[PDB]
């Protein structure tokens, strides 16, 4: 079950502008379950150190999944041009090797679908791990 | 014998739940069970270890009683 | 030392598409005497950034200075290396793409090394000789400084 | 033509093969005949499937439902075993062939050693064979998934698993799952 | 009926220990502190406290659900500091913080009432 309230507030989070803070980032770490206990490396060391909601979703993403979504309101004019792994809008998904490196999550990755990450996390990493990676998100 | 070589989880989920029941009814158990006092528990380790004293009847459609033992069976 | 690559930049632009995210802008810069283009996402809320700034880019595989690696674990605490913060702004992120322009025949004269800092995308395309550091999932970082 | 540009393997450039071949594969591609007449004995064999294939899907709609995702197993074992799509790949092209060859001979639904059997078995599994013979070319495994000598054999391995788990499961009730799958979507049409 | 009265969200029953220490066993000199009758109220400075000690590496709390009145504080430190001193340390500096400013709260009145 991944009703609304954790779909919208996902999209919001892996935007590409959620910074979070040391405090907020420990704050949040204490409510993933499946976490081994290491702080990652700040996307941003300088000035400021200062994570990012992809970081902190990469590490709620179970096991090494591989996943290439496309967010839903991708200029379908991208995959032609330059900026094709550039993605101005940060439309493509990609999480590659158990890591969101780029893209905004919404329904069309998360859902129950073809692709939909929560899928390929239950054909991949097996059938408990996606309880987890569901009650992890929310 | 012409079956497939995994424990259906039918299957597991039987072998599972009466060995457990056996072993709530004092069942000698057949694993080094360190601290664990709950039967179901007592059975997937007993399965794991490959240790269930029980065979299965795979009743084919025809009626040929195909004869596994839990220790044969793939299990996941 | 651990420098994959550095040179000096100046922004050429901030947002030619457009600003999509408030608090991210995207320069396009292009180098002085390597001939490099850059496209960088940066946190321009605390590090802005304008046209015509040239700033110094270091990209490097360690921040140690004396090439032992990273462990890429968040440790604010240990100096015993003493770390390369001479800039201003540094990110971390994964190189995740090394896209090149060959044919099935030759090998590829430019190469472009797609970065991917958190989340925040730099793609660094030019030479092929000078961005023969990067390899594809290889931790990187990424340290700005403006020149006066 | 197309087909034929992207599935052939063509054996004969010297250059683009050191492009994306070790040098002593380079040379026992070129240097030897048996190699050469089994790539040909795979194009082959990948071209009258692609004629069994446009009897089946005379529309030409290309999504099929089948059990493995191997773009994304062929993906899985690119990041296993760091391979780097910029070098010479160690995989011998008849390693592929053979490979898949002894593979498709593994994913077993209907158990033979009988004519009709044996018949019931390659139906059984003719369009996966199709697929798995069309992705894990030794062409595209070669300058497309760039796989090396043990990601390739563990990528055998896990399609192997990843099938003999797909199997229907004997006391299943399909029955039900039928009827209720039929059903949920009754919820949303219209009238 | 099920209502639990309303004086068991601050009330200690027979055998609680109101506090009780863990090592978490995933990383080194992490402690995991499970303090009970509490609330934000004193898991909020106690992280913030802790979050000032340069040799504390995480320090984050949570309450596990709202309906038991409980909290979790997770504490990782340098190898040369344990997370039980780290923990005490934060508790003597917010007591400290507070006694001064109860007397600058006291001299604040005094002068406000023209004493």
């Amino acid at each position: 079950g991944i009703v609304q309230d954790t779909l919208t507030a996902v999209r919001k989070f892996t935007k590409r502008d959620v910074f979070l803070e040391r405090g907020e980032v420990m704050n949040l770490l204490m409510f993933l379950s499946t976490w081994d206990g290491k702080v990652p490396q700040p996307a941003i060391l300088k000035p400021r150190p200062l994570w990012t909601g992809k970081q902190i979703f990469s590490l709620i993403i179970p096991g090494h999944i591989n996943c290439i979504r496309t967010h839903s309101t991708h200029p379908d004019d991208e995959d032609s041009g330059p900026y094709k792994h550039i993605s101005p809008g940060d439309t493509k998904v990609v999480v590659e090797n158990g890591e969101l490196i780029m893209g905004i999550l919404c329904k069309k990755s998360l859902g129950t679908s073809a692709g939909s990450l929560v899928h390929i996390s239950y054909l991949e990493m097996g059938h408990d791990i996606t309880r987890l990676f569901y009650s992890n998100i929310q | 014998r012409i079956t497939t070589p995994y424990m259906t989880k039918y299957e597991r989920a039987r072998v599972l739940g009466t060995r457990a029941l056996q072993i709530a009814m004092c069942a000698p158990v057949m694993v080094e069970l360190e601290g664990e006092t709950d039967p179901l528990l007592i059975a997937m380790k007993e399965l794991k270890a490959r240790k269930i004293p029980i065979i299965i009847r795979r009743y084919l459609p025809d009626g040929s009683y195909e004869d596994w033992g839990v220790d044969e069976l793939i299990i996941s | 030392a651990g420098i994959l690559f550095e040179d000096i930049f100046d922004v050429k632009d901030i947002d030619p598409e457009g600003k999509k995210f408030d608090r991210v802008s995207r320069l396009h810069c292009e180098s002085e005497s390597f001939k490099m283009d850059l496209i960088l996402d940066v946190n321009i809320q605390i590090y802005p950034v304008d046209l015509g700034d040239k700033f110094r880019l270091v990209i490097a595989s360690t921040l140690y200075e004396d090439g032992t690696l990273d462990d890429g674990e968040y440790n604010p605490t240990d100096d015993r290396p003493s770390r390369a913060d001479q800039f201003e702004y540094v990110m971390y992120g994964k190189v995740y793409r090394i896209e090149g322009d060959e044919t099935s025949t030759e090998a590829a004269t430019r190469l472009s090394a797609y970065v991917s800092y958190g989340g925040l995308l730099m793609r660094l395309q030019g030479d092929a000789n000078n961005l023969h550091g990067f390899e594809v999932d290889s931790r990187v970082y990424l340290l700005m400084k403006k020149l006066a | 033509k197309a087909f034929e540009k992207k599935f052939r393997f063509d054996y004969t450039n010297e250059r683009a093969l050191r492009r994306t071949l070790q040098e002593d594969l380079v040379k026992d591609v070129l240097s030897n005949a048996h190699i050469q007449n089994e790539l040909e004995r795979e194009f082959e064999r990948m071209r009258e499937d692609r004629e069994v294939l446009r009897v089946i899907f005379p529309t030409g709609d290309s999504k099929v439902v089948l059990p493995c995702n191997l773009l994304r197993m062929i993906w899985n074992a690119q990041k296993i075993f760091h391979i780097n799509p910029r070098l010479p790949s160690d995989l011998h092209p008849i390693k592929v062939v053979e490979g898949v060859k002894e593979l498709s001979k593994k994913l077993v639904i209907v158990n033979g050693d009988d004519p009709l059997s044996r018949q019931a078995q390659e139906n059984a599994t003719l369009l996966f064979n199709i697929h798995l013979r069309s992705t894990l070319c030794s062409r595209r495994m070669a300058e497309e998934f760039r796989l090396s000598g043990e990601a390739f054999d563990w990528l055998l391995g896990e399609i192997e698993s990843k099938f003999n788990q797909a199997i229907a499961h004997p006391g299943e009730m399909v029955g039900a799952l039928a009827a209720q799958s039929l059903g949920e979507p009754a919820t949303q049409m219209t009238l | 009926m099920n209502a639990p009265p309303a004086f068991e969200s601050f009330l200690l029953f027979e055998g609680e220990k109101k506090i009780t220490i863990n090592k978490d066993t995933k990383v080194p000199n992490a402690c995991l502190f499970t303090i009970n009758k509490e609330d934000h109220t004193l898991g909020n400075i106690i992280k913030s406290q802790l979050l000032k000690d340069p040799q504390v590496l995480f320090a984050g709390y949570k309450v596990p659900h709202p309906l038991e009145h409980k909290i979790i504080i997770r504490v990782q430190t340098t190898p040369d500091y344990s997370p039980q001193e780290a923990f005490t340390n934060a508790i003597t500096d917010l007591i400290s913080e507070l006694s001064l400013l109860e007397e600058r709260f006291r001299v604040a009145i005094k002068d406000k009432q023209e004493g």
